[PDB]
């Protein structure tokens, strides 16, 4: 059999409230962390979904239940000062790409916020060492083109600082680095997962937009994962360490392990709340 | 380092070879009869091929004129590539030198043209260039300096959000209207005040933001900004 996401969301809410109304300190602490991880794992599933975008002008398949991709709905995007064009780079295949998702009020009520989610490149490259048998790379080099995903991410941050509607930022890996830039620049709350940190040259380049703050970024990371295991700054925000990873640093970097590890922690806090019934 | 046979065959390949060789008169002869806009392999078009053959050592008057003559013959500088990838005109607006966009403007490309995928004025793509030369070229040809995107943003507003500070300064110097509000009621000045409040006093970025403020005031713009309604 099955169950609707709305029923499951409500049941989790009820379980959280049981812990938060408990007389036992450990149930109360567990309820707070469970409430945070309930939100975080939704952001993490969106951060996983952005890797599935192929044609950015088309639907992204597999959008997590209770969410809708509005990346091609200009009428919905303009609520946040966004349009379709600013969501990805256009010179070449879009390694830098954002998707914007709106939560279903029938599922989450008012508990969830719209979220813009970033994907970065799978293999960062210093531009002069790219394969120049690829004509677009040849052309970008010969035309003196600037190569900087952080410029478009900071630009989105400047815009989202003006949004009258709340919108959260999220990303995994290099997309979590981009997400943290957009979050610091905009003031919006951010969620990152095994994220890259912000290099000093990047922070300097974009000045006060990348300065301070970070208090409203939740930087989730699988213990043992590649990036923290490593001029490599720490991910910005409040660190949320996650035990329960498997394999080596490369395996633990994957967004699937981040999602699984958050679910492991939820199970753990649920068991604590249930133990005080 | 590139070979035209990897992208074209038949009549298009013969034109691609004349472009490869920089033969302006042969290009003019073949272009009136060849399919100019049908893409070849790897999304290459004959117009992108001409751009590719006018860079580095080959950025010559004649090879730049090959771009002009292809467009006069019907090559579309605003033709998109698939999946939202950009057109030759948008592509060369991101360059650090205006020679390529000028070649296109010389064939009648409108400086107020909008792109065929998103409908956004292509001049907004200059804001990602390393310097202001492509923006200068579009303004010199008569682009509307106060043209807006679909959300009411001007180049002045978008350039500051982009942290494209030299583009901001050039736009002010050329008389861009600083009091225009986007759809959300913000002016460029509203963001400039916010940036100044967040900058580190005495940093290079603080000096640059204050240079913008000084130039804004010099060109008659209101400072401090009215709060957003």
């Amino acid at each position: 059999h099955t169950s609707t996401k709305a029923e499951r969301w409500q049941a989790r809410k009820d379980l959280i409230a049981k812990g938060s109304n408990s007389l036992y300190p450990d149930a109360q602490i567990a309820a707070k962390r469970l409430a945070a991880n309930n939100i975080a794992v939704e952001k993490a599933k969106l951060a996983e979904n952005v890797y599935k975008t192929v044609n950015p002008l088309e639907a992204t398949p597999g959008v997590p239940e209770g969410w809708k991709d509005i990346s091609n709905d200009a009428g919905a995007l303009k609520k946040y000062g966004l349009d379709k064009e600013v969501l990805f780079d256009h010179a070449d295949t879009p390694d830098f790409l954002a998707r914007v998702y709106q939560p279903d009020s029938a599922v989450f009520g008012s508990d969830m916020n719209p979220t813009i989610v970033f994907r970065g490149s799978r293999q960062p490259e210093f531009f002069p060492t790219k394969n120049m048998a690829d004509w677009i790379n040849n052309g970008a080099q010969g035309l003196g083109m600037e190569s900087d995903y952080y410029k478009r991410a900071v630009r989105l941050g400047s815009r989202l600082a003006k949004s009258v509607s709340k919108i959260d930022i999220a990303g995994h890996s290099l997309g979590g680095g981009l997400a943290s830039a957009t979050s610091i620049a905009s003031g919006q709350a951010g969620w990152t997962f095994n994220a890259a940190g912000l290099h000093s040259t990047t922070v300097e380049k974009y000045g006060g937009s990348l300065l301070g703050e970070a208090d409203n970024i939740q930087a989730y990371r699988v213990e043992g994962e590649l990036l923290t295991k490593i001029i490599m700054p720490n991910a910005a925000g409040v660190v949320h360490d996650l035990p329960g990873g498997t394999g080596g640093p490369l395996d633990r970097h994957g967004i699937g392990q981040a999602i699984d590890c958050i679910e492991q922690q939820k199970d753990e806090d649920i068991s604590i709340i249930r133990s005080r019934a | 380092d590139l070979k035209p046979d990897n992208y074209f065959s038949g009549q298009q390949l013969t034109l691609a070879r004349a472009i490869e060789n920089g033969e302006v008169d042969e290009v003019i002869k073949l272009a009136s009869g060849t399919d100019l806009n049908k893409p070849g392999k790897e999304d290459m078009t004959l117009l992108f091929w001409a751009v590719m053959n006018s860079i580095n050592n080959q950025k010559t008057p004649e090879r730049l004129n090959v771009i002009t003559m292809l467009i006069k013959a019907g090559a579309d500088p605003l033709q998109p590539r698939p999946q939202g990838k950009n057109s030759p005109a948008e592509f060369v607006l991101m360059a650090d030198n205006a020679d390529w966009i000028k070649a296109m403007l010389n064939a009648g490309l409108s400086p107020n043209a909008v792109d065929k995928t998103f409908g956004k004025p292509i001049i907004f793509q200059t804001l990602e260039a390393k310097n202001t030369k492509t923006l200068q070229a579009m303004l010199d040809k008569g682009a509307d300096i106060n043209i807006t995107d679909s959300l009411g943003n001007t180049l002045l507003i978008d350039a500051l959000d982009f942290h494209s500070y030299d583009h901001v300064l050039l736009l002010l110097e050329r008389g861009a209207d600083p009091e225009i509000k986007a759809d959300n009621g913000w002016t460029m000045g509203n963001q400039l005040q916010r940036f100044l409040d967040r900058a580190k006093v005495g940093s290079d970025e603080y000096k640059k933001l204050n240079e913008i403020k000084d130039v804004l005031i010099q060109h008659g713009g209101k400072w401090p900004p009215t709060p957003v309604k």
